[PDB]
């Protein structure tokens, strides 16, 4: 029949200046909406949304990914490994009802990349042209990675995704941003000290603090310093593994290459299973709110 | 400004990185008692980056309201990572508490 093929199809006559726009009221409702989760706003479960949508890819077959826009359908949405997301999705309701004509997949992965933006992130190039497809072709739920694991484990597991050591560390970066949650993970608590700014605080959190590995309320293992933040096991076997050390400590000593190779493998993870034609326009970064002077 | 708002503000956006009290350990950011009326860069124990010494100011209700607006744009290559309140009413509601919290 042949492997299954994505092509990118930007929507009839939308081009930058309209995802521009999306993109604004997105950032608006971020800035505007500020006591969610206790004050941490909805940015950090924006970026996990784009991820999650993204991470059920297996470049093998070409079946899961952002393509699709499958999230918006219930055995999607209620995989126990997105508990939480349907928060983000509520978040982006008002906007899809503003903009009708942008494609699910388009506005999931556009909600992770405002956020990283607004939240002083790295400037994150972004394509449009995904197409929503049928409920039968949504990924079946667990393809999504467990916390209870080891370094061999996320490694492993990454293969499938296509992301070699470098994008690894690089992606799991975004645990600076927000917290985890007992009744949606089993886990709780805050991943570090700036909850909704995006810095290199991972890293460095991760070689300075002293961490000590403890059982919370849910009878689950997390790591915890006694600064008062934590960290799923992981997470922390990223400093249990040599090479994963290496560019630990290399992220931990330069913010700008961190923020450089986080662009690359976040645009990298949004666009899995995409094939983009040869018409199709360049890759598009937007404006934040701050540099239109808000 | 609502001392109480304010204090909600501090415990959810600022208590992670400061403690108030008299005495009070330095955590991520510095310790912020007697902070009104202090220069910048100048609690005792703390390493401050050059940018918050160079600044250089008395701090007060005006230029606290400024910086806590968009701690980036009022000290350049500040540490301080905080993206800032964006609503007049929480600055208001953060400077009052602030204010007797920390004498
Ligand atoms: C081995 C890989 C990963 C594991 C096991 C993992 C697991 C988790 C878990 C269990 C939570 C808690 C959710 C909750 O309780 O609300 C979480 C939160 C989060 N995750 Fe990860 N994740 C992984 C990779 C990533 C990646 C690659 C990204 C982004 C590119 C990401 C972004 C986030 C963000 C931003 C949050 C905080 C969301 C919020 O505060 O609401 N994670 N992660
Ligand atoms: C509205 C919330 C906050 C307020 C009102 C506040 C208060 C202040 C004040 C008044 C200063 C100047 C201190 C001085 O010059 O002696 C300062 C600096 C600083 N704060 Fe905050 N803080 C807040 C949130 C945070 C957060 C979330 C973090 C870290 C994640 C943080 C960490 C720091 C650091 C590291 C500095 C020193 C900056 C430098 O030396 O360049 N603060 N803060």
């Amino acid at each position: 029949t042949t492997p299954l093929v994505h092509v990118a199809s930007v929507e009839k006559g939308r081009s930058y200046e309209d995802f521009q726009k999306v993109y604004n009221a997105i950032a608006l409702k971020l800035r505007e909406d500020d006591e969610y989760d206790n004050y941490i706003g909805y940015g950090p479960v924006l970026v996990r949304l784009a991820w999650h949508i993204s991470g059920t890819w297996d470049k093998h077959d070409n079946t899961g990914g952002s393509y699709g826009g499958t999230y918006r359908f219930k055995k999607e949405f209620n995989d126990p490994s997105n508990a939480g997301l349907q928060n983000g999705f509520k978040f982006l309701e008002p906007i899809h009802k503003e903009f009708p004509w942008i494609s699910s997949g388009d506005l999931f992965s556009l909600g992770g990349v405002t956020a990283v933006q607004e939240m002083q992130g790295p400037k994150i190039p972004w394509r449009c042209g995904r197409v929503d497809t049928p409920e039968d072709t949504t990924p079946d739920n667990g393809r999504l990675p467990d916390a209870d694991k080891d370094a061999g484990y996320v490694r492993t597991f990454f293969q499938r995704l296509n992301m070699n050591d470098r994008e690894v560390v690089a992606l799991m970066g975004a645990h600076a941003l927000g917290k985890t949650h007992l009744k949606n993970s089993g886990y709780e608590g805050p991943f570090g000290a700036a909850n909704n700014v995006f810095t290199n605080e991972f890293y460095l959190n991760l070689l300075n603090e002293d961490w000590k590995l403890e059982k919370n309320d849910a009878n689950n293992e997390q790591w915890d310093s006694k600064s008062g933040y934590m960290m799923l096991p992981t997470d922390y076997s990223l400093i249990q593994d040599p090479k994963y050390l290496s560019i630990v400590k290399e992220y931990a000593n330069d913010q700008d290459k961190f923020f450089k190779d986080f662009s690359k493998a976040f645009e990298k993870l949004l666009e899995n299973g995409i094939t983009f034609p040869k018409d199709a326009p360049s890759p598009f970064i937007f404006k934040t709110l701050e540099e239109q002077g808000l | 400004g609502s001392a109480k708002k304010g204090a909600t503000l501090f415990k959810t956006r600022c208590l992670q990185c400061h403690t108030v009290e008299k005495g009070g350990p330095h955590k991520v950011g510095p310790n912020l008692h007697g902070i009104f009326g202090r220069h910048s860069g100048q609690a005792e124990g703390y390493s401050y980056t050059d940018a918050n010494i160079k600044k250089n100011v008395l701090w007060d209700e005006n230029n606290m309201s400024e910086y806590l607006t968009n701690p980036k744009k009022y000290i350049p290559g500040t540490k301080m990572a905080f993206g800032g309140l964006k609503k007049e009413k929480d600055r208001n509601d953060l400077i009052t508490y602030l204010k007797k919290a920390c004498e």
